[PDB]
């Protein structure tokens, strides 16, 4: 009884999404992901010098 | 050279590594064991017979032997899980009922614990010693009431070494992996012997694993 | 909490011999690196002696090698150290000071409490000009100038900063001349290129008026600078 | 032209044996689980192995091969002297450990707290000196021949130890036969290791010394082929790193993982 | 009864998740250029440890990391010059998590022992000491993190987060909306929600002011044994024991992109990502972990340790280095 009333009462607060589209996620995703690909030094890695290991 | 506050750090750093390494190598010469069981078991009968919320440690000193003894009874997870913590344990100790066969069965269920517990992927070089408690107990219930048992295709004899053996030898099996041994006792929980059959089953785990080296095994 | 005491000064006659020994209970003492400072009647300040935490290293200063030794006994807690052959220049007043060794460690936080004995190549840094007219609420920069650069190939410049309170012991103000030490009013701060060095006080009060030194741990021997103090006109 | 036969394969045997013990002190480091107080000794039994040959082998083509030492006087008594004492200290370990296990069998419970890297460097550091002790005094180069020597060290150099290995490799079999009386396909294996071990350090040596030892005063005359048993003393050199290793899997699986 | 309610509502709900979009994340980012293949090497060798190590954190500045083991002992190393700063040795032998607070002053420690104790390292006595002993849970502990300088979020094996705080030492919070065991956590760059996994393969979003869950994903199979975000915090991708690495966003609150390889059916115990978010880490059974291509999910270079046998990975703030720890006591560093 009471644990299905909590448990219903979580849904209804679960279901309150809004919600903006995947496609629209997705894309904010590659373009996050093409403005900050500039930093790390995974993809592009570091000269012989600036990095601390040798 | 390189510096002169970083040469004191390196001279800290190899003395806390030899600290590190004196600790370690006095800790590495002691024994562990893992105490498991199921529902009521002898527990309080082997912690009362040595001489919060969590996992009981237990250490006690026999004839120059550090014993670590660890039992997890209060932990109310899945057992699938934290049972890597004990890959590296010299043995393991369970206890059976006897004269649990028909209440909430036991031995049923004990005894499919038992067997899954001795055939997991990473935990199979480990000796298990296993003991027959309520010796005395069971005498009278086997007696009174035979036999049966609900597991059925018995078809031997009533009493009452017999079933003891029979029970033994059955727990003695499902033993697939080889160069492994399982160490089988009784007791009636009154004197005081189980020291030192755990002595014994210790020292023979200690000689069949030096043994090993040469291998040779 | 910490606090050390020591008591081993008094008249001693010219080439005598006498023990010096400083104790510490508030803390680790067996953790620690113990250092030796000398303090000149009038005002300068000259290294002594230096023991590690594990007493495997030892350092001696030009004018101390072959007299002098240094020791200390870890579940005492106590620091000792012998004056043997002692001369007429000797005659000053002492410390003992506890240094941790370790990345990002403020060596040189704590001295203690002095004792004064009586008779009968090298960095060297300056300071100028000795005598500054300063008043409260202005502010001010004390610059002293090094002969080797500071400047290290890990990045960092090993430079220590004391004030020393007229009458008190000296304390610790900036630990690597870029850091600030705990205890220390924001209002302190220095800067310098490897070479230059220079603090920048703002908002000077009416207790800020102790001699300053600046102090190089590049390499052994440590060498102090002739301080300058300032002034209440 | 059968020198250049000769010297290929004494080159190849040189290899292999340095290549063996290059092999065994890489794997015994940097490997946690391999890692152990007992594997130090393997290591010195390494330790000499991986130079004896260096320093005695190529000495040997020197000679016998053209009839005449090509040094003088010098270097002729520290190279032979040197020569027992790198050659004497391998069969002088290779004793030391079969001592070891036996005591690390026998009575584990108590052996197991004695059991310190202290230990293990002091007994390295007794044996080496105990085998240079006997091997440095005294004090056309050919092998010493003076009576009042051979039958000395030769005794205290081998019969040492054949005496402690035999007993303690049949102690040991009367103990793995009490143990276990699967289990039937091991004890063809037990068995079959403890007989290979105890007859490799045996079937070389043995005949060496067994020759050398009879040339005393009560002499004989061997064949040519005695030269033919000389070399056999080191074959059995190259062989330790192997006939030791191969046999408890942490060495193999370190093996697999260097060379894969 | 309600029961067909509750599974009407599950059904309309997925109904929706379908009907939301028709973005599959398979037709699109194929056109896009692929990264070429990273290669790895080892460049340093912490070999401190003597005994099995569950987990390791990554302090600030990216130069100091704490890592805990079986042995009872945490190392503060030095991640350019190997040394070890500190050598706190712990009250329980048994420890499975460690973290390192944004300040250098503090660093949370905990196992079995249904603690997780807080220790200092900046006091005038110049050794580490016992800070505070936190005990409010059952179950053990899986990871505890810090949220700010005296505040920390707990995860414990009795289904509940809790998020205690420092001064008081008591319980502020509890949050007891997963009916299974919990196995990790990890807080976002924003300091106001965080999630967390559960075994019945479920993960749920918590906010930190509030007291309620508020999305409970379930689009998993078997189980959950990583979460870890990237910056932007909209992924936090997970992986489990099923061999799978999948990542969700809060807003499109459906499966995104199921990374899954046929030749390896193994296990999960740690997933890292990267500064830029564009390869993540996660390290599998097998002893050997694997980098993965956030958008494309393409495979790159495998890696060589470790020898027995990966358990976890850390990712620096700046990037310019990634930290595994393995059972055999060893911690590489690889740039
Ligand atoms: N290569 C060994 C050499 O034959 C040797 C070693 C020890 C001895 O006692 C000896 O006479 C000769």
């Amino acid at each position: 009884i009471a644990q299905a009333r909590k448990l219903v009462e979580q849904l209804k607060m679960e279901a309150n999404i809004d919600r903006i589209k995947v496609s629209k996620a997705a894309a904010d995703l590659m373009a996050y992901c093409e403005a900050h690909a500039k930093e790390d030094p995974l993809l592009t890695p570091v000269p012989a010098s600036e990095n601390p290991f040798r | 050279t390189l510096s002169a506050e970083e040469r004191a750090a390196l001279e800290r750093s190899k003395a806390i590594e030899k600290n590190l390494k004196e600790d370690g190598i006095s800790a590495a010469k002691d024994v562990k064991l893992l105490l498991l069981g199921a529902g009521e078991s002898g527990k309080s009968t082997i912690v009362k017979q040595m001489k919060t919320t969590g996992i009981v440690e237990t250490h006690f000193t026999f004839k120059n032997l550090h014993f670590r003894l660890f039992d997890v009874g209060g932990q109310r997870s899945e057992r699938k899980k934290w049972i890597h913590c004990f890959e590296d344990v010299t043995a393991i100790i369970f206890c059976v009922a006897l004269s649990g066969y028909d209440q909430v069965n036991r031995m049923h269920e004990s005894l499919m614990l038992f067997d899954s517990i001795c055939n997991n992927k990473f935990f199979i070089d480990t000796s298990i010693i296993l003991f027959l408690n309520k010796k005395d107990l069971f005498g009278e219930k086997i007696k009174k009431s035979p036999l049966t048992i609900c597991f059925p295709e018995y078809t031997g004899p009533n009493t009452y070494e017999d079933a003891a053996a029979y029970i033994q030898a059955q727990f003695e099996s499902k033993n697939r992996s080889p160069n492994k041994e399982i160490y089988c006792h009784m007791t009636c929980a009154t004197d005081t012997n189980n020291i030192q059959v755990v002595f014994d089953a210790v020292t023979d785990i200690i000689i069949a694993n030096n043994l090993r080296g040469c291998g040779l095994y | 909490d910490v606090q050390l005491v020591e008591s081993g000064g008094g008249l001693v006659q010219p080439g005598g011999s006498r023990k010096l020994s400083c104790s510490a209970s508030g803390f680790a003492f067996s953790s620690f690196g113990m250092h030796w400072v000398r303090q000149a009647p009038e005002k300068g300040l000259e290294w002594v002696a230096y023991i590690s935490s594990g007493s495997g290293t030892i350092y001696y200063a030009d004018t101390v090698k072959g007299r002098f030794t240094i020791s200390r006994d870890d579940p005492k807690n106590t620091l000792f150290l012998q004056m043997t052959s002692l001369r007429s220049e000797d005659t000053a007043m002492y410390y003992c000071v506890r240094s941790i060794y370790y990345y990002g460690s403020s060596p040189f936080d704590f001295w203690g409490q002095g004792t004064t004995l009586t008779v009968s190549s090298d960095i060297v840094m300056t300071q100028a000009t000795s005598s500054v007219p300063v008043t409260p609420g202005e502010s001010v920069s004390i610059s002293c100038r090094s002969s080797k650069s500071l400047l290290h190939s890990n990045g960092n410049t090993y430079l220590y900063w004391f004030l020393q309170r007229p009458g008190q012991s000296p304390q610790l103000l900036i630990y690597r001349m870029s850091n600030l030490a705990s205890g220390v009013p924001d209002r302190f701060s220095g800067s310098g290129s490897g070479t230059a060095f220079t603090l920048t006080i703002s908002r000077l009060e009416a207790e800020d008026v102790g001699v300053y030194y600046c102090m190089q741990h590049l390499e052994y021997p440590l060498t102090f600078g002739a301080g300058t103090k300032l002034e209440l006109k | 032209q059968v020198t250049l036969t000769l010297v290929c394969l004494a080159g190849l045997l040189m290899l292999l044996t340095v290549f063996g013990n290059v092999l065994v002190i890489i794997a015994v480091f940097t490997s946690r689980a391999l890692k152990a107080p007992q594997n130090l000794f393997l290591v010195s039994l390494a330790s000499a192995d991986i130079l004896v040959a260096t320093l005695v082998i190529p000495f040997s083509l020197a000679n016998e091969v053209m009839g005449y030492w090509y040094f003088g006087k010098a270097w002729c008594e520290i190279y032979l002297a040197l020569d027992v004492l790198f050659c004497t200290s391998s069969i002088v370990h290779l004793c030391a450990i079969s001592l070891d296990r036996y005591w690390s069998i026998t009575q584990a419970i108590e052996y197991n707290l004695k059991r310190t890297p202290r230990r293990i460097k002091a007994i390295i550091i007794t044996v080496w000196v105990i085998s240079a002790v006997i091997s440095f005094p005294p004090l056309r180069c050919e092998i010493n021949d003076q009576k009042w020597y051979v039958i000395s060290s030769c005794i205290g150099s081998f019969f040492a130890p054949c005496l402690i290995m035999i007993l303690v490799y049949v102690r040991i079999y009367q103990i793995a036969k009490r143990r276990t009386r699967g289990r039937q396909n091991r004890e063809k294996r037990f068995t079959f290791v403890l007989a290979v071990v105890i007859g490799v350090f045996v079937v070389c040596w043995f005949p060496f010394f067994f020759t050398y030892t009879l040339t005393a005063v009560g002499c004989s005359v061997p064949r040519t082929l005695f030269k033919f048993f000389f070399w056999f003393g080191y074959c059995n050199s190259s062989l330790n790193p192997v006939i030791y290793t191969i046999f408890n899997h942490d060495f193999r699986r370190a093996f697999k993982k260097i060379l894969c | 009864q309600l029961r067909q309610e509750a599974e009407q509502l599950k059904n309309q709900i997925r109904d929706a998740r379908k009907a939301c979009a028709d973005a599959t994340l398979s037709q699109i980012t194929n056109n896009i250029d692929p990264v070429g293949r990273i290669q790895m090497r080892t460049r340093r060798t912490l070999r401190g440890h003597l005994a099995k190590i569950y987990a390791m954190h990554w302090g600030t500045d990216s130069r100091l990391l704490v890592s805990a083991s079986q042995d009872g002992k945490l190392i503060i190393w030095d991640s350019y010059t190997t040394n070890k700063v500190h050598a706190i040795p712990l009250r329980s032998s048994w420890v499975m998590t460690c973290a390192y607070a944004p300040s250098g002053n503090y660093v949370a420690c905990g196992g079995l022992d249904n603690i997780c104790s807080i220790y200092n390292l900046k006091t005038r006595e110049g050794n580490v000491r016992v800070s505070r002993e936190l005990a409010g849970h059952t179950g053990y502990l899986s990871c505890c993190r810090f949220l700010d300088d005296n505040q920390i979020v707990t995860s414990s094996g009795d289904t509940t987060c809790a998020l205690w705080d420092i001064e008081t030492g008591q319980q502020t919070t509890t949050f007891t909306g997963h009916t299974g065991d919990v196995m990790s956590l990890s807080l976002a760059p924003d300091t106001r929600l965080f999630v967390s996994g559960a075994c019945d393969a479920s993960a749920k979003l918590w906010d930190v002011r509030e007291g309620m869950c508020r999305q409970t994903f379930t689009g998993h199979e078997s189980d959950i044994n990583a979460i870890c975000f990237f910056p932007n915090g909209n992924a936090f991708a997970t992986g489990s024991d099923d061999a799978t690495c999948r990542l969700f966003d809060l807003r499109a609150d459906q499966e995104l992109m199921t990374y899954s390889h046929d030749n390896i059916i193994c296990g999960i115990t740690s997933v890292s990502f990267s500064k830029s978010g564009r390869l993540l880490l996660a390290g599998y059974d097998d002893f050997n972990c694997n980098v993965w291509d956030a958008l494309k999910a393409d495979r790159a270079g495998v890696l060589a340790g470790h020898d027995n046998r990966v358990s976890c990975l850390g990712v620096t703030d700046d990037g310019m280095a990634v930290a595994t720890g393995s059972w055999d006591s060893f911690l590489k560093i690889w740039n």
